[PDB]
């Protein structure tokens, strides 16, 4: 019961009052910032002085020559000029990181507003000789922070842990939502740096708040074994819990629930194997079933090796794959990548230019030497990249599949340093590794103690 | 101020350096650096404006060009050293009493752009670079304390640094737009700068272990729109420029915010004002401070310089004063302000020297 | 040999006595390290409570590189044996079964081992 126009000029009025005082609050805050800061100059810098004083450092005197001229007509002054005996200098390089596997990676205020609605809220009250005018007049003044009901809404103003204090009453989904939507079952982590796309809803298919809660979860797991649920519980009984009850492409997995892997698959359409983490049927036919080897893998006999992929320590028993974790020389020598069982390199500056990689220890042909590493990024992040890598004559992009590109230049392991050459002794093979593409360095044929190596970028640069 | 003299070194080529010895006893004379071309000469300052030339070195490289200085002392010889590097991002380690070079450290990938010695700790030199990061020296030990650089280092060029009046922290900044903090007075650092001193080569057949600082204690992007060539701490407040023609007084965090409490986290910066000036759109172009911080000193790319009184309140309220000359007509790459501030001089992009003094 | 080598983490050349020995080149990076705890710590959604079990299992995981489904029952075991002490200590022993039901639910650890690290756990605070 107050004019719509004058409201306007209301809403106005205080927000110059407001914006207007915050300004002097600020602008005294910070006369008062300088002085506190000036007392702590002040006091530092007598420490600085004082240690100075206690010091009582030797004067500089007079010394091919070299001459200094005054525009200000003081008399010419010539002094010998000593040489700076001749230091030899490294050849350039930009600062990086360390990699062991590859890293993915992607391409008025609220606080003046409440003041304001309640700055307002005061005269309203003050007319007595959260009211909906007050909204309209602020939307007519802000359109833009949006419509009076916008701001009605807007005015009003994560799942607690189950340990703390104010642990609340929820379904099983809501207290493991956390843990299964950041779960990477691929490399066992949580907000893995590989592996994008969230798991898809069947990978994560098999009293007090706080006991509540926990109860709803572990008649999941569980589900009629009250005499186990109350042993975990702990603070509860079979008897209380029973109560309780009755009151190339690159390789994603697939999930078309009640449907077989088809042409209608994605692993079907990509031309890729189904792997361990597909959830589709065990007897699928798409998926890949690994290899019977006593020992080797490394000939066109193994189906791994065959089908240009590592073995699989969940599917190659017999081989010894799924062996021996504390050793990286075993039985199988199809699982290089992998294990990480790279080959001691050196950096040196190149016998061609820059710097280059030597192997220290020899090398058979076709022997994993090391795993080319870098950062995974799209088609169009290297675009992006490749115009600023031009202006430098770089190119350390290097083709993973259709969809990704490793780049070495921020990121990468020490064969980054291997340089490129037409005549190589290495080669790059791109291998599938637990459903990972992965880029392989192997001799090309028997490199020796200390020798550069060298592979032929163009074949890693042709998705044509 | 009173432009007093004006000298022009032969070589013809910009000065990028200009810095005063702070180490000079109480009764000896005036002593400055400059950097330019190949070349490092040292001056001598006397009254009546005069400038007098002490000494001079060249590298035995042509392609060398030195864009930075700093003085040091031998603690158990009472020496003062000369530290210089340049495009060829090598350090050379001068003794103007010996007049020799008794140390070089090859490591930077790529140029140096500015050499900072600890406040306290003489051995201690900070090299920043334009392969993206910074790195500790302990030029008594001869080894590398640390390399500030990384995941989360700067994406770009890193164009200058600057430790605290005590030590405890350096503020770096780049061509990345970044300003980023890295504190040394963490117990890793520490424990890395006690294990550099203890480092005996002839002791063991192992290299010194390097700290990779990957990640600052704090970064912000949101001071400036382009890149930052000049960072300088005004006590616990931060003094940045870029080409926005101002220097800019901020801090991190909130108002209230202490820095010894602000967490890696911290995403808000605080603006306590600025220093405006003209026609300084061009980049390497640094501001200096008085000893005491009381002045702070700045030049065009026309030759004018500005000079301001930080000792008043409101940086808007700032007396700043404009010394000009009309023969001063090339860009003023640095300024340097005499221990007791009685002496301002401004080096050029045409080889010129310009000598102002108080009073 | 007779050619002069560079540590690739600091481009210093390498002292005869060194013998051609570089390796900076470590399993677990220590920036993987901070990266990872970083992250984590960056969720808004995600309570302090599963943000210390998933930083602290993270951890774990890339300190001994598990690369096989076959490991994971295992990993819980050496996980309540490494990090047990630390669990208690900063309360997170709902979180961490949680976490086991997680992984029982990502079909990659057994319902015995589910039990078996809880049996352990606190076996490991009665020690206290
Ligand atoms: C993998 C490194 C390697 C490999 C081999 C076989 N041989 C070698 O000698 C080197 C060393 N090397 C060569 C020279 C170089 C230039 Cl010229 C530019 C670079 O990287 C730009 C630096 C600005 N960039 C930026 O993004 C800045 C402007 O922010 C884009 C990448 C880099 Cl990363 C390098 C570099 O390290
Ligand atoms: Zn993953
Ligand atoms: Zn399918
Ligand atoms: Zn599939
Ligand atoms: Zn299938
Ligand atoms: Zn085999
Ligand atoms: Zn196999
Ligand atoms: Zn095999």
């Amino acid at each position: 019961e107050k004019g719509p126009i004058c409201w306007r000029k209301r809403v106005k009025s205080e927000y110059m009052r407001l914006r207007q005082l915050k300004r002097f609050r600020r602008a005294d805050e910070v006369k008062s910032m300088f002085n506190s800061n000036r007392q702590k100059i002040q006091e530092r810098t007598e420490i600085l002085n004082q240690e100075w004083k206690q010091r009582r450092i030797q004067p500089v005197h007079i010394m091919r020559e070299c001459s200094v001229t005054s525009d200000l007509d003081f008399p010419k002054q010539v002094i010998p000029l000593k040489t700076l005996n001749a230091v030899a200098s490294v050849p350039i390089m930009y600062s990086w990181s360390p990699l062991q596997q590859n890293f993915m990676v992607e391409d008025i205020n609220d606080e003046i507003f409440v003041e304001l609605v309640n700055a307002l809220g005061q005269l309203d009250r003050r007319d007595e000789k959260p009211s909906d005018k007050i909204f309209e007049a602020i939307s007519s003044m802000f359109p833009d922070k949006g419509t009076a009901e916008e701001l009605k809404e807007k005015y009003k103003e994560c799942t607690p842990n189950i340990d703390g204090p104010n642990a609340k009453s929820v379904q099983r989904e809501q207290s493991l939502h956390s843990f299964h939507t950041l779960f990477c079952r691929r490399c066992f982590k949580y907000d893995c740096f590989l592996h994008p796309f969230h798991a898809t809803p069947n990978t994560y298919k098999r009293w007090s708040g706080a006991e509540a809660s926990m109860f709803r979860v572990l008649i999941g797991t569980y589900y009629d074994n009250f005499c186990a649920i109350a042993r975990l519980i702990g603070t509860k009984t079979c008897r209380q819990v029973y109560e309780f009850r009755v009151k190339v492409y690159n390789y994603q997995p697939c999930d078309h629930p009640r449907q077989p892997c088809d042409n209608s698959c994605p692993c079907v359409i990509a031309q890729n194997f189904c792997e361990k983490f597909c959830q589709c049927s065990s007897e699928c036919q798409n998926r890949f079933p690994g290899c019977r080897c006593k020992a080797q893998c490394n000939t066109k006999q193994c189906p791994c090796y065959l089908a240009v992929r590592e073995c699989d320590p969940d599917l190659c028993l017999t081989c010894g794959a799924a062996d021996h974790w504390d050793s990286k020389n075993v039985s199988c020598k199809n699982c290089s990548i992998q294990r990480g069982s790279k080959k001691h390199l050196l950096l040196a500056p190149s016998d061609v230019a820059g710097w280059g990689i030597f192997i220290k220890d020899p090398v058979q042909k076709n022997e994993f030497i090391s795993e080319n590493c870098g950062e995974i990024i799209s088609q169009d992040e290297a675009d992006r990249r490749g115009k600023v890598y031009d202006k430098y004559m770089c190119s350390f992009l290097f083709n993973l599949n259709n969809d990704f590109v490793v780049d070495a230049t921020r990121k990468g392991n020490k064969i980054r340093f291997a340089n490129h050459s037409v005549n190589p002794n290495c080669y790059a093979k791109v291998m599938m590794v637990n459903g990972d593409h992965r880029i392989g360095i192997f001799a090309k044929r028997a490199i020796q103690t200390g020798e550069e190596l060298f592979f032929d970028y163009r074949y890693s640069q042709a998705d044509a | 101020f009173k432009c007093v003299n004006s000298l022009k070194e032969d070589h013809n080529q910009p000065l990028f350096g200009v810095q005063f010895n702070w180490h000079s006893k109480e009764g000896d004379p005036l002593v400055f650096a400059t950097v330019g071309s190949n070349r490092v000469t040292l001056y001598e300052c006397h009254s009546q404006g005069e400038i007098r030339l002490l000494q001079s070195y060249v590298d035995a490289d042509a392609d060398e060009n030195f864009y930075t200085c700093a003085w040091t002392y031998d603690s158990n010889t009472s020496h003062p050293l000369l530290a210089v590097a340049g495009s060829r991002g090598i350090i050379r380690i001068i003794n103007p009493i010996t007049m020799q070079c008794i140390k070089h450290y090859v490591g930077h990938g790529n140029a140096i752009n500015e050499l900072k010695f600890h406040p306290r700790d003489p051995n201690l030199l900070l090299s920043v670079s334009k392969d993206h990061a910074l790195r500790l020296w302990n030029i008594q030990t001869d080894t590398l304390v640390a390399i500030f650089g990384g995941v989360e280092g700067h994406r770009d060029e890193v164009l200058s640094a600057d430790y605290d009046l005590l030590g405890e922290k350096i503020m770096s900044c780049g061509m990345d737009h970044s300003l980023k903090l890295w504190r040394i007075n963490s117990k890793r650092m520490m424990n890395a700068i006690k294990e550099s001193y203890d480092y005996n080569p002839n002791k063991t057949n192992r290299p010194f272990i390097s700290q990779k600082i990957h990640f600052p204690d704090f970064s912000t992007r949101d001071i400036h729109r382009n890149y930052v060539d000049c960072v300088r701490w005004l006590g616990d407040l931060i003094l940045s420029k870029s080409c926005e023609n101002a220097i800019v007084c901020w801090k991190p965090g909130k108002m209230e915010d202490d820095i010894d409490k602000i967490k890696p986290s911290e995403s808000n910066v605080t603006i306590l004002g600025r220093f405006d000036y003209s026609q300084c759109d061009i980049w390497y172009m640094r501001f200096s401070m008085d000893f005491w911080q009381k002045m702070l000193a700045l030049g065009n790319q026309v030759g004018k310089l500005y000079v301001w009184d930080l000792e008043v309140e409101d940086p808007h309220k700032a007396k700043c004063t404009t010394l000009t000359h009309h023969k001063c007509g090339a860009a003023i790459r640095q300024t340097s302000f005499s221990r007791d501030s009685s002496i301002l001089i401004a080096v050029c992009d045409d080889a010129s020297i310009w000598r102002w003094d108080r009073l | 040999h007779n050619r002069l080598y560079f540590h690739s983490d600091t481009c210093l050349p390498l002292r005869p006595q060194e013998m051609e020995v570089d390796d900076e080149d470590e399993k677990d990076p220590e920036w993987l390290r901070e990266k990872t705890i970083t992250q984590i710590e960056e969720f808004s959604d995600v309570n302090e409570g599963e943000k210390e079990v998933m930083k602290l299992w993270n951890l774990h995981v890339m300190k001994h590189g598990f690369i096989a489904d076959n490991q994971m029952n295992h990993a819980c075991m050496l996980f309540v044996e490494n990090y047990g002490q630390k669990i208690i200590k900063k309360n997170l022993c709902r979180n961490f079964m949680l976490h086991l039901v997680s992984m029982h639910d990502f079909n990659l650890i057994s319902i015995m081992s589910i039990d078996k690290a809880v049996t352990k756990l606190r076996e490991m605070q009665q020690k206290l």
